[PDB]
RNA sequence: UGGCCCUCGAGUGCAAAGGCAGAAGGGAGCUUGACUGCAAGACCCACCCGUCGAGCAGGGACGAAAGUCGGCCUUAGUGA
RNA sequence: UAUUCUGGUGUCCUAGGCGUAGAGGAACCACACCAAUCCAUCCCGAACUUGGUGGUUAAACUCUACUGCGGUGACGAUACUGUAGGGGAGGUCCUGCGGAAAAAUAGCUCGACGCCAGGAU
C-alpha cells in the first residue's frame, strides 16, 4: 500500500454482536457492532 | 490568422554593437497556434554570438 | 502478449538488444540474472564469441562470499570486479552494458559500478 | 432479370475474352445441360428467355440451375451526342461466357424431353451451343 | 438447509488466521482429498477481487466521483481508481477519457478480509436475502455477484450517504472448472441459491 | 464528379540492382514505405530512402521469414584478365 | 469490470497508396536537435526547381552508458 | 583431448508452429511461500525492486516421439508467352523453333550450426 493516499486500514477489528459476542475481523474501524450477520442469521 | 509567424530572439543580447568578434542580433523565427498557447513563447536555443545555448523570447 | 514472466524478460532483452550491438571495439556485456545465480558474460558479434564470463558458479565468488537464498549486491560488486579484471588481462576496456532485460537498478546499477571502479569503460 | 446489388466504381473497362473457362467446365448439379461452344457476352435478359423456355416447355420436368450470373456492367453514350466529355451510363449487365463453360443444368425428364427443351432454350442464345450428358 | 456458516461463525475467532490460515489448515486438505489433485499446486486459489462501480452519470458531476471513492475506500480500506472510457461514444454522450466508473482491485491479504467482511458481515446485512446464484460463474471458474446498493457495509454510514450507489464484485481464481471454485466459495463460507 | 486530375510519376524503385557496385552514399532504393529493410553496411533515409556506407556489391536477403533486406558488402578485384 | 478463443483483421491528426505488432500503434518521465557552420557522394532531371545523405567542428537534450536527436511512418499543405 | 547433460548466448534457414503421448528436480531453470528502509504501482509488492525461507515439477521451460492440424512442395502435362508464319467478317483460333507456370496431388517437415560457464564419463 501506498503511503497517505490510503485510508487507513486498521488490521484489528473487534466484531462485537449484541449476542455479547467478540469476535476478530479487519476494516478501517477497531470494533464493528452488529445485531445481524452469517451466524445467527434467518437462513440454514 | 489562428496560427502565426513568431520571431524568437536572444534576451542576453544587446544591440548597442557589442565590442566581441562576432556582433548581432540572434533572431529565429518560428510558428505557433496564438489560441492554443497564449503563453509569450520562451525556448532555449542556440545563439552564434553568445556561443552558448541562451533563452530566446518572443516580439510584439 | 505473453505473461509468464520468463517470456516477458526474454521480450524486454530482445528490445534493448535491437540498439546494443557488440563489436571488435565494443564487446557487449551480457547480464543474466536467476534466482539462485549472477551469470555475466562478455560477446563480440560478429566473430560470434565469448571473449570472458564471470559466474556465481565459481570457485572464486563460491570461496569468497555465500549467500543464503538471492544474490546479494555483495555478491553483484565481487562479480563486477571479476569480470574487470578479466577483461583487463585480455585488452578489452571499451564496452557496452546489455542490461538483458533487467532494469538498471539495485544489483545490476551496482554491477555496472563495480565495473566501473575498477578500469573497464562503459 | 439478374444483376448485381452493388459496386464502387459505376462504368467499368470492356475487358478481352481470351481462352477456355476451366472451372465451369463440369456438369455439378443436374442431369443434362446446355454447353457454351463460343467465347461471348451474355445480357441478363437473354439469361431471363432461356430458363423462362427451357422452364415452359419442361414444365411437368422438375429442376433447372441457371450456372451463370451477370455481374460485368456496361455503358451507353446516347444518340446525337459528340465524342468527350466522360463515359456513358450503364444499361444493363453481362456475363462474360467463354467455350466449355456450362449454361443450364436440368434434372427430372427424359432424355427426348431433355434435348427439345435445351433446343429451345439454345434458340434465345446470341451463340452456338452443345448438348451434353452427366458423367 | 446444509450449513457451511456454522464452520465461520463457530468460534470467536482472528481475521488472518479465519482466511489465510483456514484456507492453508481446512480448506486444502479438503479440496486435496474430494478432488484428488496429484499435486499440491493445482489446488484452486483466490487470486484478486476487484470491485467495479459502474456510474456514467457521475461523470458529469465529480462531486459525486469524489463522494462514492471515498466510500468505497471507507469500504475495501482502498482509495480507489477512476476509469477512463476509451472511445466517443453517442447514446450514452460519452467523448473520450470522460471519467466513466470507479475500480479497485483487491490483492493479497485485503482480498481475504474484504472477502470475510463480505460474507460474514454484509451479505447478511443485506434486503431481503436467499442465496447468491451459484450460476454466476464464468465457466473458468471466476466468479461474479452484483450489489444493487451499498448500505450493506458498517463503514458506510446510511444517514451520511447521498444516494444509494451499486457496486459489482469479481472474484477470480485459479480454477479452470466451476465444481472447484463453488467447492472453495462455499467451503469458504459462501450462502448459494 | 469531373474527373482527370493525376500526378507526376514519381521516380521510385530499385536504383542499384543485386550483384552491382554501388559508391558510398549511393541510393540502393527509393521507396514509399519500407518495402525492403536496412541491412548490414547500409544506412536508412527518413523518406526510407535506402543508401549505402561502404563500396561493394549490393546483396538482396530474407529478412524472414516474409519481408526482404538489401545490404552491401565489399568484394575483392584482383582478377583482371 | 473479470475471463477464455482468433492473432494483426484496430490504430497512424486529414485522401489514397505503400509501410508498421514487445512496433512507426497506447502511456509515463525529462526536454527543445522544430540547432549554428557545413558536407564526400548519389537520385530526379530540357532548363528553372526538387529529393537523400555518410562524415567534420561548435554549443547542447535525453540516457547509468552504448548511443540517438538538423521537426513530424512516407508521399500533398505551395509561388520564380 | 573427446563425449554427455544443464544454463547462458548467437548466426544460418526449408521459418521447426500448434496438438497428442512421454521424460526431467543431485546440479541447473522455474514457480511456490514469507517480509517490505533502495525503487514500485493513475488503485493493487500483480508487475518491477531489496532481503529471507525452503516447498514443488502443478504451471512454465526443457528433451524424445508422432502426420491430426499447420507449414513446405515437385516430375510430367496443360494455360501463358518470345520469335517465324497461317485461318477467321470479327470476337478470336492454329502451326514450327525456344522459354515455361499457377492450382492440384506424390512426397518433405516436429530445424541446422557455433562460442562460453558448469557438472559427468
Ligand atoms: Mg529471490
Ligand atoms: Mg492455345
Ligand atoms: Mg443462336
Ligand atoms: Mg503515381
Ligand atoms: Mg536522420
Ligand atoms: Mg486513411
Ligand atoms: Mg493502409
Ligand atoms: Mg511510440
Ligand atoms: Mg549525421
Ligand atoms: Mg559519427
Ligand atoms: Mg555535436
Ligand atoms: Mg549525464
Ligand atoms: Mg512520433
Ligand atoms: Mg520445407
Ligand atoms: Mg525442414
Ligand atoms: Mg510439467
Ligand atoms: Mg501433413
Ligand atoms: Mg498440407
Ligand atoms: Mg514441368
Ligand atoms: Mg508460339
Ligand atoms: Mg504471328
Ligand atoms: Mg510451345
Ligand atoms: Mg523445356
Ligand atoms: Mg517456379
Ligand atoms: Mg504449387
Ligand atoms: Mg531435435
Ligand atoms: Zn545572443
Amino acid at each position: 500500500r501506498k503511503s497517505d493516499i490510503h485510508p487507513e486500514f486498521r488490521e484489528d477489528a473487534k466484531v462485537y454482536c449484541n449476542g455479547e459476542l467478540v469476535m476478530t475481523t479487519g476494516g478501517t474501524q477497531k470494533d464493528y457492532t452488529v445485531e445481524v450477520w452469517s451466524g445467527n442469521h434467518p437462513f440454514y | 490568422d489562428v496560427r502565426v509567424k513568431v520571431i524568437l530572439e536572444c534576451t542576453g543580447c544587446v544591440r548597442k554593437s557589442v565590442n566581441k568578434g562576432s556582433r548581432g542580433v540572434s533572431r529565429y523565427i518560428t510558428q505557433k497556434n496564438r489560441h492554443n498557447t497564449p503563453s509569450r513563447l520562451e525556448l532555449r536555443k542556440f545563439c552564434p554570438y553568445c556561443y552558448k545555448h541562451t533563452i530566446h523570447g518572443e516580439i510584439k | 502478449k505473453a505473461h509468464t514472466r520468463r517470456e516477458d524478460r526474454t521480450a524486454r532483452h530482445v528490445r534493448i538488444r535491437k540498439k546494443v550491438e557488440g563489436t571488435p571495439e565494443r564487446p557487449r556485456l551480457c547480464v543474466f540474472r536467476s534466482n539462485k545465480h549472477l551469470y555475466v558474460q562478455v560477446i563480440d558479434d560478429t566473430k560470434m564469441h565469448t571473449l570472458a564470463a564471470a559466474s556465481t558458479m565459481q570457485k572464486a565468488i563460491s570461496e569468497n562470499i555465500d549467500y543464503s537464498a538471492g544474490p546479494t549486491v555483495e555478491v553483484a560488486q565481487k562479480i563486477g570486479e571479476m569480470i574487470a579484471k578479466s577483461c583487463l588481462e585480455k585488452g578489452i576496456t571499451k564496452v557496452a552494458f546489455d542490461r538483458g532485460g533487467y532494469p538498471y537498478h539495485g544489483r545490476v546499477k551496482a554491477l555496472a559500478d563495480a565495473a566501473r571502479e575498477h578500469g573497464l569503460v562503459f | 432479370m439478374l444483376s448485381p446489388k452493388r459496386t464502387r466504381f459505376r462504368k467499368q473497362h470492356r475487358g478481352r475474352m481470351k481462352g477456355i473457362s476451366y472451372r465451369g467446365n463440369r456438369i455439378c448439379f443436374g442431369r443434362y445441360a446446355l454447353q457454351a461452344l463460343e467465347p461471348a457476352w451474355i445480357t441478363s435478359r437473354q439469361i431471363e428467355a432461356g430458363r423462362r423456355a427451357m422452364t415452359r416447355n419442361a414444365r411437368r420436368g422438375g429442376k433447372i440451375w441457371v450456372r451463370i450470373f451477370p455481374d460485368k456492367p456496361v455503358t451507353v453514350r446516347p444518340a446525337e451526342t459528340r465524342m468527350g466529355s466522360g463515359k456513358g451510363s450503364p444499361e444493363y449487365w453481362v456475363a462474360v461466357v467463354k467455350p466449355g463453360r456450362i449454361l443450364y443444368e436440368i434434372s427430372g425428364v427424359a432424355e427426348n424431353i431433355a434435348r427439345r427443351a435445351v433446343a429451345i432454350a439454345a434458340s434465345k442464345m446470341p451463340i452456338r451451343t452443345q448438348f451434353i450428358i452427366s458423367g | 438447509a446444509a450449513g457451511t456458516a456454522v464452520f465461520v461463525d463457530k468460534a470467536e475467532a482472528e481475521t488472518i488466521n479465519r482466511l489465510k490460515t483456514n484456507y492453508i489448515e481446512k480448506m486444502v486438505p479438503l479440496l486435496k482429498e474430494e478432488f484428488s489433485y496429484s499435486n499440491i499446486l493445482e489446488v484452486p486459489k483466490v487470486v484478486k477481487i476487484v470491485v467495479n462501480c459502474g456510474i456514467g452519470d457521475a461523470s458529469q458531476n465529480a462531486k459525486g466521483l469524489d463522494a462514492a471513492i471515498n466510500e468505497l475506500a471507507l469500504i475495501t480500506g482502498q482509495r480507489p481508481v477512476k476509469t477512463k472510457a476509451k472511445t466517443s461514444i453517442a447514446g450514452f454522450k460519452v467523448r473520450e477519457g470522460m471519467t466513466l466508473g470507479i475500480a479497485v482491485t483487491l490483492r493479497g491479504n485485503l482480498m481475504y478480509s474484504f472477502l470475510d467482511r463480505l460474507i460474514n458481515l454484509a451479505l447478511p446485512r443485506t434486503r431481503d436475502f436467499q442465496g447468491v446464484n451459484p450460476n454466476s460463474f464464468d465457466g473458468h471458474g471466476n466468479y461474479s455477484v452484483g450489489f444493487r446498493e451499498q448500505s450493506v457495509f458498517p463503514e458506510i454510514k446510511p444517514e451520511i450517504v447521498g444516494k444509494a450507489r451499486g457496486m459489482d464484485v469479481c472474484i477470480t481464481t485459479t480454477a479452470k472448472t466451476d465444481k472447484e471454485a463453488y467447492k472453495l466459495l462455499s467451503l469458504m463460507g459462501m450462502p448459494f441459491r | 464528379t469531373k474527373n482527370g486530375r493525376d500526378s507526376k510519376g514519381q521516380r521510385l524503385g530499385v536504383k542499384i540492382y543485386g550483384d552491382q557496385v554501388a559508391k558510398p552514399g549511393a541510393i540502393i532504393i527509393r521507396q514509399r514505405g519500407t518495402k525492403f529493410h536496412p541491412g548490414k553496411n547500409v544506412g536508412i533515409g527518413k523518406d526510407h530512402t535506402i543508401f549505402a556506407l561502404i563500396d561493394g556489391l549490393v546483396k538482396f536477403e530474407k529478412y524472414g521469414p516474409d519481408k526482404k533486406k538489401v545490404s552491401v558488402y565489399p568484394r575483392e578485384i584482383q582478377p583482371e584478365n
